[PDB]
Order: C-alpha cells, then structure tokens, then sequence
C-alpha cells in the first residue's frame, strides 16, 4: 500500500463579505494582510465607495446574475483598492447566503494576482465587447 | 550517635529559581493575577451564600485593570474576600503556601465551586515584568493594610490610612523599564482574551481615548468603562438547555467564522478522567486545510476555564482536522508554567472518545438527507483519507461514503442502496475508476456489463486509489474491478458453447497476435466484456491498476528504484464480434506474413492503449503512424 | 461684438477672410464635425507633417461633451462648411499635445514601425498653426442621427424605426444592411442596459425588449452561412430563457448545417416538446440532414480504399 | 476531626489510596467490606485527621494492607471482583474536595 | 510604623512540588545522579592537578552502578570528592542549594572545568523512584558519614562504621514496590545510552563488569587532529551504519552563542525516507555532553532531514526538568548556523568532480525539495544540479558549465518537462531549437516542475521553456520575412480552424518551433503547463474547488511547411465548409493534444473515430 | 575578597550588566572610557565584593547610569559606536566563572525580522 507523499503548496486564497449590493462588511485573517487594509477601517468606513475599480465593476454585474438564479457566480476577475493605494488583482468566485427563504449575505472566495497576471487578462480584455464603432474615440 | 535536622530552604536561589527558571513566557503574570482575583471572588461569593451580611461593603463582583502610563504602573482591583495581616503575612510572603488549597480542603462536602491553583507560587510571577510591588488590602475583619517588597530577601507591612477600598485587594507593579509594551492596549487585550477569557466574572479595563462632544472643537480625555469577557462559556450549561442559536453564537465567538456551524455535539465523560467538549463541524469546509504542519490549532484544551495549550497533536487525528471546538476538565495534572500537559498519556484517552463522538455526530447527521450533501461536498476526501489511515473504525468510516453509479443520475448513492438495488445472482460489486465520470462512463471496459443489466460504482478521484486497496469486502461482499485480467461475469449456460467455440477459433490469432506486440503485451486472450467496439487492454491480477500507474507516476518524492517491480502486467483480449476481427483473422490465415496485417494489429493496440488508462511511450511514432494515414488519405 | 472679442480673449488671433453661406446647423451636443486638416509649424518654416490628404480618408470629431478639449469644440464653431483660414494656437491651449497626437496617430484609418518625430515631439509639448479644411457641420435629430449623439431618450423611441426599417429591408430581400441596423440597436440597446443596476426590473425589461432584435439579428447570418455565429448569439441567449421556440429553431438549424447531427437531432427533440403538432418542417430538415450525411459518406468519402491497398 | 488529602488510582486487581500525610503517628486503618476508616495525628502541630468513605464496590480485606512511610500513608486495596472498572471511588456521586486522582502514576489499564 | 519580616517558604508543599510536578519521566533520575557523579569527579581531578596528594586515597576515576533484585536497593558509586558532615548538612539538606555552583564561582582563574549541575534541586528526584535514600560518603578532611531521608521533613545524619569506601560516594536508592523496572539491565542500559552515553570519565556495571560509555565524543577535540577513520568509527557508532560517511563538517561558532556542530552525510538514503513521519530524531542537541532534545523541526528544515550529527554547548538556558530549551529563538539562530555550514559542505563535495555523482544521485530530490521550500539559499542551491542535455549525451551536467557553452547569443536557458528522457529527446517541441544548435535541459523527473516554479532565473539568465508560448529564438532577419509572410498566408485557415473548436483551444496562431511534425499544443505564459497539471491531478489531497484558479489555456500552432496542413490549406480556400475539413481538423487536434503531453478527456471519441476510418478503408 | 555573580546581555545600542547582589550596602559602581568597577556590602553577612572588567570596546560614561533595586545592581552602558556587535564583554579570551549570558533578555538586534 503505497502512501500519500506529495508536498504540500502555499495557496493564497482569501474570503471576505460582501453585503447583498456587493459592498463588504469584513474580511478574514489572510486578508488582513494580503490586502493589509486592517477589519475595523473596511467594516465600519470603506471609503463610502465601491472597493472595486471603474473598470471592472461593470463585470461584477454579469458575475451576479449567475449569482442570483443558482448561487455561484463563476470564475471572473476584478481589481481591489489596498492601502498604499495599491491594485492586487483577484480570481474570484462567490457564494451567497440563505437565512429562512431569503438571501442574507455574501462571501467570496478570492485568489491574487501579480500585476504581470493582470496585464495580460487586461490586454485582451479591452476587445472582447460586441459593442459599436469606436470612430473619433471620444471616451469610454 | 545520630541527630535530626529538618529539610531548609535557601530564600535567595529559590528566588531566583522562580524568576529565572519556571515561566518561559512573560506574558503569564497576567495569567496568574487574573486567575488569584478570580479565586478570591469565589470565595468571598460562596462566603456570601450562607449569610449576605458579608456582602454588606460593596455588592458587586469585579476585576479592575488601570494602567497607568505616566507613571509606569499596572494595577489590578478586585473586590473578593480580601486578606488580613496575618492572611498576608502567611500567604503572600511564604513561598509554596497557598491558602486557596486550604480553602477547599476546608469547606463542607458537596459545595459547588472550583477555584484554581494549588501550587503556591504564582503570585510571584509578577517579578518577570515589575521590579516592586504594592499589594494594598482591605478585609471585613480588619483595617486596611499595604505589602510592600522587591523580592530582594524581605518586605515591610504598614497599616494605610488612604482612601477606603471598602473590600478587596489591589496589587499595583511598578513596571521594569524594559517590559513597557504591558501598559498599551492591544497587548493587555491579547493576553486577556488568550489567556483568560471564560474567568467567570467581568474583566473591566480602561481605555483613555477622547470622544467628538459638542453641545470650537473639544479634546475630552476620559475614562472608558471597558470590558473584555462578553462570551460566557456554555459547555458548562446542561445540553437540553440551550437552543440552536445561542450554540451558533458560541462557535461565531470561537472561531470567528461568518456562517453558522453545521452540527454541533456536546457530551461529557465520567470517570477518573473528566472532561467536556464541544465539537462544532463548519459548513464550508477551511481553505488551507491540509498545509499548515504547525499551526492548525482546531481544538483547544482548557482547565477550570484557563487557557492551557492548543496545537497539540495526539488531541485529535489527522483526518479530522476541520472539526474544531474546546475541551475543558477539572483535573488535568498540569505543569510548573501552566502550559503543558503532563505525562501526555492522557491526550490518547481523550482522542478515543472525541472520535468516536465524532463518528457518532456524522452517523447522526446522515439521517437528514436535506443537508448531508454539503458535508459530503466538503469532506467526502476527509472521509476517504480516514478510510486509508485508521484500522479500527474502518467499517462505519467507510459505511458513509457515498458515490455515482450506474443508474443514479445526478444524485449521490451509498454502498447500501447498491446492495438493496442488487439483482440477486450478483456474486460480486463492479467499479471503475478514472479522472473524470464521463471517461469512466463510455470506457470500453463496461459496456457490456451495463448492457446485461448490472450497476456499476463510479470513483472519480485519486484518493479512491487508497480507498480500494482497503475496501475488500461491504456487508461480506466481494468488491472487484472492471479493469483487470479475470472480469467474472455471471456465466450463463447457453453461451459457454459458443464462447469455447470462439476460443478454438481464434486461438490462432491470439498466438499470432501474442508473436508481433512483443514486449509491448503479456498474453493475448479471449474476451467477454466487449460488445460495440474491437480489442481493448486490461491489467494484471496482483500489479497497480492502469490508473494506479498514473498516480504512483507523480508522486513527487518517491522513489523511482523499485518500479519495475510493481510495474503493470498489460493483457490484450478479443472483441469476436467486431467486423475487425473478422476480417483480421481471414488475411491471418492466407497469410501469416502480411504487411498490412502486422501494420493493423499495432495500430489496434496502440490505439487501445489510450482507450484504457495508459500513456503511449515514444507517442511521435503513434502520430506518425496516424499521419502517413491522413497523407494517404488525402493521396499523396 | 462678443464673438470677437472672445475670439481674441483667449490667446487667438484670427482675422475674418471671408464669411460662408447657408443657415447655422446645430453645433449642441451629439453635433457632427466632418472636416480635414493641414498643419504648419509656427517657426520651421511650416514643415507639414500632420495633413488630412497624405492619408486619404477625414476624420470626424464629437462637437459635445462627449469628447475632450472644448478648444477644438470652440473654433469648430467659429467657421462653417466652406470657411477656412488660418489659426494661432496658444501655448495654455497646447499644454497635453503628445498625448492626443499620438492617440489618432493610432486611430488613424486602422490596422488590425516605431516613429522618432512623436516621441522627440512628445519631449516638447509646443503649438501648431492647423489650417483646418472644414467640410460641413451637421445637425442632431435632422437625419439618421448618430447612436450616442443623444442622451438614452431619443434612442428609446427611436429603435422601433431601426426595427421596422430593418424587418422592411429584409422582406424586400437587403439582408447585410438588415444585419447591419439590427446589430447598431442591439449595441444602443447593449449600452442603455450597461448604465443601470443589474437586478432591477427595467433591466429584465430591457433585456426583453431586445432578445427579439438578437434573434432577428442571428437569423440573417443563415442567409450569410456564418453558423458560427448563429451558435455564439444562441447559446448566449438561452442560458436564462430557456423557454423560447425560434431560440431554439435557429441553432438547431445552424448545428444541422455544419454536421453536428447530435445536437442537432437534440435541439431539435426541445423544439418538438415546446412545440408540438408541428411536424412538417423538422421532419424535412432532419432527413435532408440525414441524406446529406449519407450522399457524403457513399461517395465522398469511401475514398479511403487505398489506405491498406498495400 | 478534619478529613485530610487523599490521591488514588487502580489497575487490574487493585485499588491504591495515598493519604498525604506527613510524621503520622500511631496511625490506624480498618478495613471491612464497603467501608475505609483511616485515623491519623500528624505534625508536631498535633491536628486530628479522620477519614470515613464508603466504597464504590465491595474489596477484600484479607488481601488488602497499608504501609507507613513518612511522606504518606499507602493502601491497598484488591477488588471484591477484578477486572471491574471503578470511574470513582466513594458511592455517592457528590465531588469530595479532599479527594483527587493520581495522575503521575496513571494508567489507561483498560485499552 | 513599619514592619518587616524574614521572607520565608516551607517545605512539604516545596517537596511535594519538586516530586510532584517538576519531572514528568521517572527515568531521569538516573540522568541526574549520573551527572551528580561526573562533577564530584571533576572536582576531585582539578583539585589534583595542583596538589598531586589529594589522590593518595584513591587513583581511578570512575563510576559504577550496583543493581540488587534480591534486595530492592539500586545503589551508585563513584570516587569523587566526597562531603563533610557540614557539607551534608548544608549542601543535600537544602532545596535550592547547589555545591557545585559555589565551587564554580570560587576557580582562581578559567580553569578547565565545565560542571553540570547548577539549580540545586535534581539530587531529588531520586524521591520518584525510591522511598528512602542513603547517602554514605567520605571527604578527605573527615571521617565517612551516613544520611537518610524519606522527605517527610526531616534527615538524619550518623558516624559510620562499615566498609569504608575510601573517598567518594554511594547515594543508595531503596525502589519503590511498583517500579522494580529500572533493576532489569535492558532498561538501565537504555537510559544510560539515550541520557548519559558522552559524559568524560567511565561508566561501568555490575550485574561482572562491563563498561557502558565507550564512544567517546570527538566534537570537542581540535578538528585538524582528527583522521577519517576517526570520524568514520564515530558515524558507525552514532548512525549503527555499517557504511562509511560521505563526507564531513566539524565547525564551531563563538559569541554569545557559543557551540560546536558535527555533521554527517550518509553514503546512501535511508529506504524509508520522507515516509517515517514517527521519529525524526536525526540532530541530538547536548548541553555539557548531556542529551537534552532530539531535533523537533526548530533545529533543521526537512530538506536536510538526511543530515545526521551532533550539536553541543557549554551555556544554553534549560528549564526546571532539563528535557527542554528555555528559548524558542535560540533554535533560530543555531538552524541558520547549520543550514549555513551545510550549503558549505555541500559545495567542498562539489569539487570532487567525480565523488560529486555519487551524492546527486542519492540527494537530488532533497536538494530540489529545499529549492522549493528554502526561499533564502535558493541562489547557493541552484548551483548544486545537474541535468542531462542535448549534447551531453549520457552524463549529467552542471548550469555554469551551461553559460560556459552559451552561444554568443544565446540569452536564456532552454527547458523541457517530460517523463522518459527517450521521449523528451524528440518531441516536436525540440526540432528547431536542435535545428539552430542550441543545448535545452531534460529535466524528466516530478520534482522537476517544482523547482522550475520557483526557479525562474539563473546567474542573469531566465529559464525558459519550449512549451510555454511566445518562445523568442535568437534568429537573423531572412526568416523574419518569411514568417511574417506565413502568417500572412494562413490567417483564414488559423481563424477557421480555432472556431471549429471554439471552446477547447483559446487561440490558434503559426509555429515557430516544428520541423517534422505539423502542429503541436503550448500551455499559456502563466498558469500550470502540460506536465504540471497531469501530475497536480494526480495528489490524493488536492483541493479540487481550487483547479480552475491555477489552470492554464490551450494554443494550438501550425507548421505551415509540412504537406498535411499545406494541402489542408488549399482544400479549404475552395470551400469554408468542407466536411472532409472539419473532420480532419478535429483528428489532427486530437492527436496534437496526445502528443503535447495533455490527456485527453473522452478518449472514446478519438478511438471510435480512428476504427470507423479503419471500417471505411478497410473494406467493410 | 571574591567577585560578585554577574549576567549580561546587549542591544543595537546598549549593553546591561546585572551583578546579582541581593540586599547591597553601600554601592558604589565606576565607570570610565573601557573600565568599569563594582563594589558593595552584600547580603547581611558583609562579606564584600569587588568586580574588575577590562570592557571590550569604548563605552561612553557621561551616558552610562545605575540604578540599583533590592535584589541587584543593574548598569546600563553606551556603545562607542551605535550597532557594533559584542561577542563577549571583556577584552581577554578567558572565560571567566562569575559571567554568563542573560537568555531571559537576549536578542538578535543584527537581523531584525
Ligand atoms: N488578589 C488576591 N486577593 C486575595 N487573596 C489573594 C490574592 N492573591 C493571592 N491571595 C491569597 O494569597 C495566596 C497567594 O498564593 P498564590 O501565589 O496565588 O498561589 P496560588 O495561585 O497557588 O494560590 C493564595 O493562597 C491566596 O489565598
Ligand atoms: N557523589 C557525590 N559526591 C560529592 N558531592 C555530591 C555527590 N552527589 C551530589 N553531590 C552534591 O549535591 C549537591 C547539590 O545537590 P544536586 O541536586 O546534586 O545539585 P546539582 O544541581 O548541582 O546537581 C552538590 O553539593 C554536590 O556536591
Ligand atoms: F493563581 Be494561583 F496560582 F492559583
Ligand atoms: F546532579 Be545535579 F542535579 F546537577
């Protein structure tokens, strides 16, 4: 009966939660350095603002339809704000929690990112929309 | 003749030996005068019951921590019974003497209180971070004192004449310069919180910060009534008494999880060793679960509601190391620091039973279906490592597994349903293994047997390697696999005939066969497992299995010296009922030196080769093979 | 008087040549500015690197507050479709030059190299006199008035034109235009729903309003035998609505096309069960499907006898 | 007058009790068939001890005996019938504060 | 007024603390009344050096050990210094009074004396296993003495009139009833051993004498006096090896934390390596040649798990029951130390460019493993591997010897990941790069892609492999039209080809490193490769919700020479939509993605896809 | 005449000396450039003490102080250059027998986390 030698990995996943408009109220330990952006600043204050940037919260939207008819919201990508005004990138997936009948909140679970990661999902990002022509480029 | 001494004691080392020696850490003074104030409100509480007139000068019972930052000192007040002068004399000024020992010694059989230490030399502790200390006391038969020392040989007793601290004692250290990180708060919380959390009484400290008031910006610094024991124990209450609520409270304190628990159990044991538990099973099951060698820290052990030790690992196995919750006693022989178990030959009797209530909270969380599929979905690789590593508890560890099979759609069955589901000549049970449920499903292997009505388990994952190579027999039942030389069927009688006939006519060909796969083969024989498609290739009787093969060729750290010695002993059987066949054995025997027939046979095996669950070597002639085809079949 | 004195307030200096004809278009928000260029150096004797007619094709510009710059917005009003002369750009109104430049260098007609004089350029932000070739000015709402010219609301009542006019086209038999107007409001559409909060009710609204425009718009790429196509808008859809017919009908046609005979044969089973009693046409397609198969296989591709003929 | 401290433990046949006890004179310890009288006087301080417990189950008292040393008081007591598991020691469930298990020389005997 | 009294403690309860809840083993007091020994033989040697008359009494130096079953009283000798009748009263009848500690203070000058006991409780642990103890002593300066205690507060003390013992002394131990265990020979053989097997003077036994402590420890003698059989009887003795060591460090560092290290390579790895997981007691820790701790993971990191040896002190902190360090940062430094002084050794063995093999071969693995894990030494370990190349034919070579045959520009080190070196050798992925004559690595072993995880540089120059994407071949400017131009004339067929599957590859682009074959399949730049992800799939403990956050993408590319696509190509410019083109394009994807390494899920649909081409051109 | 039991130990700047003298009389410490001198009455039984150090590099006594408390004497002492690493206190090799290491306050202040 041979056994169970294989080396263990360092995994650097994460879990923080998210209320039902997305906006979180707390985050985990490993978070709490991963992100380095201690509990008690995110769970009270947030900034009042959305903890994702601009451009990656219009595909926050197609994640939580998933989200809302079966639970999870697939594997996407979006882009946190960290204390010295960082961007760590995330792979994310979220699950969403059931008190009687009814949601009650959201926690997700996140995997960073270095920034090379980011740049490539993101140079290809920016074409991958059927929208129309971009002829005199004024802005987004 | 002889003359008789008595055994002495040198003041100084013993001192030193104390102060140097005993107490690793030097955050357990804090420990260890929370854990005196707690006992001297114990006794002055079950003093109080017989007659409150005790209780006449202060009705409250508290502990009181003001640090002092200008002037370097820590105080602690505590209301409890206080000591007299001869108390003080006695007590605090007399190594190994404690009068909380005699104390219990003394009151009346059957009283329902526990107060901690016995040793006699905790007080002292204080040394580690103060170089004098003030023990200021007031007691309800006497006048109000102050004990004065600095562990240097002596100490002086005064009668004060202060303010009035109406009853209790007051110990106030004057900080050595090099331990000044004991006045801010941060580390008089951790410690409190760690250490002596579930003491059975407020814990109140003083945060100095200053508030925005307004009735022009106003700095008020003032003092913050805090506290820092909001959670009360409650595997100290009786198990019928608690709702399902105050149990997820509980667990949300413990382990700072966001969900609610998934099932909890509380039991207690009886006998020369006592203890209760609680065990709380969480939902989601804990990412890093299987990495962290050192700090896993699932259960905690505590003593008369003290902190005691927490990652340890003859606690609990390894294969439970998502279960997480406290164990508390009230007679653990502890150690010098209050730190360490001793004789750790207790932490085995302790293990046997936390599992088997373990396996009993799973057993019982089997019969709500409604939700055993998320623990299932969470450590079903758990259960199946348990499965490969305890032998005692083999039999119901692996009664709850449960798995895809046959006809089961997208809903997991346990071996027992298969078992009922059964057709009654079935002499044996069939599974199959692979990487993934739709490779497993169309295998060439089980076509048959799927055809002729039977029902097939499904494993999935690698850790079902381990899994069968223990799973010999369920409710006495021969498990086998569909994959190896010797698939046993149940023989009908009517077809015996033609399958000896098959045989006779397709010996020849299987020799011939068997004469140009050299060394890639064993043997070439008749198949009965086969129906839509050509020759397939199995394994061995007593090698891995082809998917074994594959496992045991990643193991990382294993060693690559003894592979030929369990290395797979591959076998080649006979579809006769494929048109290849057929016409395989009629150019066989009008030429048994043929190209094109030597050409086929090879391709046929290496492309079964892939079917099964093997890895072509050299795979550049394999698609060679497959290109000079295409080019051919384009023309060129 | 307050033209020209504004004209010069702020670091221009223009004196007026000779005035146009023709009434004043809209120059308000979503106005059309179709023109050329050609630029001259203040000081290097007029090096003409940047013209209009060394490339071949006009750029356009966004008149409001859609686009950047409001000095370009300003001047374009100054002159009308005939009116050239030249212009003196202030050093204030030249500040974030190599940015831009280099951005419709970019946007220039479009591929889909390296260049000393816009880097070197880039290190000295400075004015340009452009000599801007004016062409004509349009008006918002006077025409087929570009998508994102208005604000949401005229787009929202004007779709249903695009609708008839394209459902029009097609039974006269234009398909590409047809495919082409359904695509621009699906994208108007696209761009309205990517404004508001997924999960509302106006969303589902939306999106069922233009469902029926994205199978319009799929049906027409059968005629273009673009299947592929077909499949991405479809299988898109029905992750949600998986209860419509001809979201259904159309995929299961394009699978039918391209040899998929499985999934055809099981979209098409869906079909029939939300469907029934209505036999006729899949029966044609599905043995139409199954003869081709068969043609295929008889003749084409029994070729292979050779592949052991030695 | 007072009970004094007491450590026990047991094994297969035997039931072991230790009176923490130190110059113990004249010491008397009576055995019968569910009761354990231990009477003691120790120190030159000259307090009284007497200890009085009924037992869980029944014991032996011709095999069982006592040794005085000078640092403790030692029964033995051998069981009314071995192999019996003894989770305490008195009859009455109520915890006597005087009492405790021995666990430096412990042992899980039942494994 | 004031009021001051003399600071006091009594002491049954302090009795019944050192008996009670010091020790938690009852075979130390052994290891205690041993070390008592040696020290009163130290000071009866150093008060000889400078007074030769001292020993008229007595010359030996030794200790004996009497055990007596017929009578329960296990009994210990020595030829020590000896007490006076004052010193027994003031020295054994005090709980916190230690001899030995106030001889130490009183040396005229930094003798050669390093004693052991030092807290004065210890001498009374012999309470755990005896129920009265006898002390029969003589001191040079008086007459021979008895003592006797029960620790029950008082001790008696009484001329003598037996045997006389010359000068020393005899502490007697009278065992309790339930522990007559440490009178079987077995067992105090074994304490002996594990507890008191280095100390400096002879340990004999008298069941007919037989002496226990032969070894004696090399580690404090001077390391260039010292000759390999030496250290070669000292491995056998220490590791029961009936092998010699491969190689060796003998160091020392001074400071505040002063000690000596001896290290040993064994010849050949241990068969139940890495598998163990029990007892992983490899680096003993002394403290004044006693053994204190076996190595609990603070000491060495588990890569270096093979290393054996020793580690001794003279001034570490120890707790009450001297079974365990006082500090836990100590641990660090002396494991940054050993680790230090290994990469060293390892280094020296490198040298030797032939005994070098012999080593790898045995080691590789727990070198590799350190480079995954060790994330401060990886830039010293990543100059101790040897691979095999494309011109080294069958031996194994080093990196620096790489960059040493770089070509003039060759900029990176090329990779493969395999798993039979006959296969990585001629994949489709090398055909080019062995075309331009460059050398790539065969790296073909698990353990490989670990390391290259971590690696990912090397001296300036970055591992690269052939099957990632984007490879960038240092190549001239002829073909750098001609590729170009290729992708020029096959951008219909790249697009057709990616829809077709339009799920399972996530591009489709023109080859740049096939020769023979006509297509081939890279992992994306980041992300797991081929040989990765077959091997994470595969580990009986992988968290299976967290696959897709370390997958990779698929690329397919295209040699545009080979005649199969070329004629590919020229089908389909005639029709998009050949169903010879689909179904040919489909077989060729399938057998690419075979070939690169991947399985391929539904292998079914391949196999029956090959037997109806067989149907068809067979005839049937 | 005997030399009093003394620990030490040191940091990035300072280095302490504890001469452990319980219940001192009359002490009276000297310090200088690289000395340092200790002398008092100790315990009850006044016998005396008198430490003699040749100190391993160049303290600074303006900044040097002593406090004493009831069970010892404790000197805190300046480095002459701020960070320079002590392997031992004094200037010779031998090691003394009244000197020994304070592992209860010692620290790696070189490699700080
Ligand atoms: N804060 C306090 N208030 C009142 N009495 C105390 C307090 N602390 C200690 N005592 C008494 O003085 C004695 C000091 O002993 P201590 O060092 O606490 O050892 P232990 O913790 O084993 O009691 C105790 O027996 C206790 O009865
Ligand atoms: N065999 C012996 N010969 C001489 N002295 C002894 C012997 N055994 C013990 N001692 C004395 O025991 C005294 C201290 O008791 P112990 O607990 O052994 O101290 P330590 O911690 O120094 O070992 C020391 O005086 C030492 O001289
Ligand atoms: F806090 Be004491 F040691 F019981
Ligand atoms: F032998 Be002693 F306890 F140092």
């Amino acid at each position: 009966p041979p056994s169970i030698l294989e080396i263990r990995t360092k995994n650097f996943i994460f879990r923080t939660k998210h209320k039902l408009d997305f906006t979180p109220i707390g985050c985990d330990a490993k978070g709490q350095l991963i992100l380095g952006y201690t509990e008690v600043e995110l769970c009270t204050r947030g900034s009042g603002y959305q903890f994702i940037h601009a451009a990656d919260m219009l595909h926050c939207a197609e994640s939580h339809i998933r989200m809302i008819k079966t639970g999870e919201s697939g594997m996407t990508v979006f882009r946190l704000f960290a204390k010295h005004s960082r961007w760590r990138w995330v792979q994310s997936n979220a699950r969403l929690i059931y008190r009687n009948g009814r949601p009650d909140y959201i926690i997700a679970t996140q995997r960073p990112l270095t920034d090379e990661e980011g740049r490539e999902h993101l140079q290809k990002r920016s074409t991958s929309l059927p929208f129309m022509f971009a002829t005199g480029e004024a802005v987004l | 003749e002889v003359e008789t001494f008595a055994f002495q004691a040198e003041i100084a080392q013993l001192m030193s030996l104390i102060i140097n020696t005993f107490y690793s850490n030097k955050e357990i003074f804090l420990r260890e005068l929370i854990s005196n104030a707690s006992d001297a409100l114990d006794k002055i509480r079950y003093e109080s019951l017989t007659d409150p007139s005790k209780l006449d000068s202060g009705k409250e019972l508290k502990i009181d921590i003001i640090p002092n930052p200008q002037e370097r000192t820590l105080t602690l007040v505590d209301t409890g019974i206080g000591m007299t002068k001869a108390d003080l004399i006695n007590n605090l000024g007399t190594i190994a003497k404690s009068g909380t020992k005699a104390f219990m010694e003394a009151l009346q059989a059957g009283a329902d209180i526990s107060m901690i230490g016995q040793f006699g030399v905790g007080f002292y502790s204080a040394y580690l971070v103060a170089e004098k200390v003030v023990v200021i006391t007031k007691h309800n038969d006497d006048e109000q004192y102050a004990w004065e020392s600095s562990a240097g040989g002596s100490f002086t007793v005064r009668a004060d004449h202060g303010e009035p601290i109406g009853r209790g004692t007051k110990v106030i250290l004057h900080l050595k310069e090099d331990q000044t990180e004991y006045l801010e708060e941060r580390r008089v919380k951790e410690v409190v919180k760690k250490h002596s959390q579930f003491i059975g009484y407020p814990i109140t400290l003083y945060l100095e910060k200053e508030r925005e008031k307004e009735i022009k910006k106003i700095k008020e610094k003032y003092i913050d009534q805090e506290e820092l024991n909001k959670t009360k124990p409650i595997w100290t209450r009786n198990p019928d008494d608690i709702t399902q609520e105050e149990y997820g409270e509980f667990y949300k304190s413990l382990t700072n999880d966001w969900e609610d628990h998934l099932a909890v159990k509380h039991f207690s044991v009886e006998g020369q060793l006592e203890f209760r538990a609680l065990l709380f099973i969480p939902r989601r099951a804990p990412f890093d679960l299987f990495e962290n060698k050192k700090k896993k820290n699932n259960i905690k052990l505590y003593v008369r509601r003290v902190f005691i030790m927490d990652s340890c690992d003859e606690l609990i196995p390894e294969y439970l190391n998502f279960i997480r919750g406290v164990v508390d006693s009230e007679d653990l022989p502890l150690n010098i620091s209050r730190e360490m178990l001793q004789q750790s030959k207790i932490l085995k009797v302790i293990r046997k039973n936390i599992v088997k209530k373990c396996l009993e909270l799973f057993s019982e969380l089997a019969e709500d279906k409604e939700n055993y599929k998320k623990f299932y979905e969470a450590f079903s690789k758990n259960l199946k490592l348990g499965i490969h590593e305890d032998s005692t508890n083999r039999r119901r560890l692996s009664e709850l597994l449960r798995y895809h099979t046959s006809q089961s759609g997208d809903e997991m069955t346990s071996l027992s349903e298969y078992v009922s589901r059964m057709k009654e000549t079935q002499k044996s049970i069939y599974y199959i293994t692979g990487e993934s449920k739709e490779q497993v499903a169309n295998s060439a292997f089980v076509e048959r047997v799927r055809k002729r009505g039977f029902e097939v388990v499904y494993m999935t994952e690698p850790i079902d390697e381990y899994c069968v190579q223990q799973l010999k027999e369920f409710d006495g039942k021969s498990l086998v696999s569909v994959t190896k030389e010797g698939l046993e069927l149940p023989e009908d009688e009517e077809e015996k005939k033609k399958m000896e006939e098959s045989k006779a006519k397709f010996e020849n060909l299987c020799k011939l066969m068997k004469e140009i796969l050299d060394k890639k083969v064993e043997k070439v024989t008749i198949s009965n497992r086969l129906v839509s498609s050509p020759c397939c290739i199995v394994t061995s009787t007593y090698g891995w299995t082809a998917n074994m093969e594959r496992i045991m060729k990643a193991q990382a750290l294993r060693d690559n010296s003894t592979m030929g010695y369990m290395m797979a002993k591959k076998h080649l059987e006979i579809n006769p009922d494929h048109p290849i066949v057929e016409t395989l054995r009629q150019k066989a025997e009008a030429d048994k030196n043929d190209k094109a027939v030597k050409d086929l046979v090879v391709l046929l095996f290496e492309t079964a080769l892939l079917s099964s669950g093997f890895s072509l070597e050299d795979p550049q002639t394999h698609s060679n093979r497959i290109y000079r085809m295409i080019k051919l079949g384009l023309g060129i | 008087a307050d033209l020209i004195a504004r004209l010069r307030e702020d670091g221009i200096q223009k004196r007026v040549i000779q005035e146009g004809r023709g009434e004043l278009p809209d120059f308000q928000d979503g106005t059309k500015a179709t023109f050329h260029f050609r630029t001259l150096h203040s000081d290097n004797e007029g090096s003409v690197i940047d013209d209009s007619r060394t490339r071949g094709k006009p750029m356009e510009l966004i008149v409001g507050k859609k686009f950047k710059l409001p000095v370009w917005e300003t001047i374009v009003c100054t002159m009308r479709e005939g009116e050239i002369a030249q212009f003196l750009c202030d050093i204030k109104h030249v500040v974030l030059y190599p940015l831009v430049a280099k951005s419709l260098r970019n946007i220039a007609e479009g591929k889909d190299l390296g260049h000393a004089d816009l880097d070197a350029l880039q290190q000295n932000p400075q004015p340009l006199i452009f000599h801007i070739e004016m062409l004509k000015v349009e008006s918002p709402g006077t025409y087929q008035q570009d998508p994102w010219a208005m604000t949401d609301e005229e787009k929202a009542k004007a779709v249903p034109v695009i609708h008839q006019e394209g459902n029009r086209l097609y039974r006269e038999g234009q398909v590409k235009e047809a495919a082409a107007k359904y695509y621009d409001a699906i994208a108007c559409l696209k761009n309205l729903q990517m404004k508001e909060q997924p999960g509302s009710p106006d969303w589902i609204q939306l999106d069922l309003q233009i469902t029926p425009l994205l199978l319009n718009y799929c049906q027409c790429k059968l005629v273009a035998q673009e299947y592929y196509e077909v499949l991405d808008h479809c299988s898109s859809i029905l992750n949600k609505y998986d209860d419509n017919v001809k979201a259904y009908f159309k995929r299961g046609k394009a699978h039918a096309a391209v040899w998929n005979a499985q999934e055809a044969q099981a979209d098409f089973a869906k079909v029939l069960e939300l469907d029934p009693a209505l036999a006729p046409v899949v029966s044609r397609e599905l043995r139409a499907l199954e003869t081709r198969i068969r043609q295929k296989d008889e003749e084409d591709k029994a070729r292979f006898r050779g592949i052991f003929s030695h | 007058m007072q009970p004094a401290s007491a450590k026990w433990y047991d094994r297969r046949d035997y039931v072991f009790i230790e009176f923490c006890v130190e110059d113990s004179k004249d010491v008397n310890v009576n055995f019968e068939k569910s009761k354990l009288t231990f009477s003691c006087l120790g120190g030159s301080d000259n307090f009284k001890h007497l200890n009085e417990i009924d037992l869980f189950h029944c014991i032996d008292p011709n095999d069982s005996k006592h040794k005085r040393t000078d640092r403790s008081i030692l029964c033995c007591l051998r069981k009314g019938e071995s192999g019996q598991s003894w989770p305490r020691l008195t009859k009455e469930r109520a915890k006597l504060n005087w009492l405790s298990v021995d666990f430096n020389n412990w042992k899980d005997w039942e494994d």
